[PDB]
């Protein structure tokens, strides 16, 4: 069935591209969020030089 | 002075004179005032010092290296000393040990003509500007030391880069100096120095590391260090 309509299943142009981040509610913990938020800046920044917009959930 | 109107003087150690003074105050047959000091410390001092001194007929500008024992700032020679002194540059041993060396603490020192109406605006600013974001940053070393960096908002982050970079664009290597160390010397325009640290604070030359900073003279040296590493 998937061919006829992907939900979701095939590829096409990338424009615009999202991402769920998940961060902790709480502190204290080391930088197991800013080495998260760090890689996630990095590969936006990838996308952005594409000219290409990024949503943030 | 009182014929020809411009003079410098320098005087190494006038705590070698109060000193002097200690190791006799007890032969002299006086009771030992606070720390073992001479009871004359408040004028012993104050004789010599009033007496340098701008008159009508000639000025005299002068420079003195004033020791402090043991590293206490509370100890009566420099206690005292201070209100003697127009301008005020304390030498630290906490900065010395990291590296920069004009090891000038840039908080505990003063000049009683850091005024706005005296040295322009621009250069006021500038200065407590940089006296500011300094000091703050000694507030955060706290939580630092403790609970790491990562605790900080990005805000505070910022202020501690910044700093650290302020830190460091306060050293430059000194002519006399070369001897022994390979570094040779510099001079700054009391213009460029105004230049620099306004622009370090405004986020300017941010992206440069922090040893771009370290040990060079005008900003444009910063830059250029930055490209070797």
């Amino acid at each position: 069935n998937l061919e006829y309509k992907h939900p979701y299943l095939e590829d096409r142009d990338v424009k615009r591209v999202g991402y769920l981040v998940v961060s902790t509610d709480r502190g204290l913990c080391g930088g197991l969020n800013i080495n998260l938020f760090k890689k996630l800046l990095a590969e936006m920044k990838t996308w952005t030089d594409k000219g290409v917009q990024c949503d943030l959930a | 002075r009182d014929e020809g109107r411009d003079v410098l003087l320098f005087v190494d150690n006038i705590y070698r004179y109060t000193l002097a003074g200690t190791e006799v105050s007890a032969l002299l047959g006086r009771m030992p005032s606070a720390v073992g000091y001479q009871p004359t410390l408040a004028e012993e001092m104050g004789v010599l010092q009033e007496r340098i001194t701008s008159t009508k007929t000639g000025s005299i500008t002068s420079v003195q290296a004033v020791y402090v024992p043991a590293d206490d700032l509370t100890d009566p020679s420099p206690a005292t000393t201070f209100a003697h002194l127009d301008a005020t540059v304390v030498l630290s041993r906490q900065i010395a040990s990291l590296g920069i060396y004009p090891a000038v603490d840039p908080l505990d020192s003063t000049s009683r003509q850091l005024d706005p109406l005296v040295v322009g605006q621009e250069h006021y600013d500038t200065a407590r500007g940089v006296q500011s974001i300094l000091q703050r940053y000694q507030e955060l070393k706290d939580i630092i030391a403790i609970l790491g960096m990562d605790e900080l908002s990005e805000e505070d982050k910022l202020v501690v880069a910044r700093a650290r970079k302020i830190q460091r664009f306060l050293s430059q290597p000194f002519f006399v100096a070369e001897v022994f160390t390979g570094s040779p010397g510099k001079y700054v325009s009391l213009k460029d120095t105004i230049r620099g640290f306004k622009g370090i604070m405004e986020g300017e030359y941010d992206h440069l590391p922090e040893q771009a900073f370290y040990m060079v003279g005008s900003i444009e040296e910063a830059v250029e260090k930055a490209k070797k590493l």
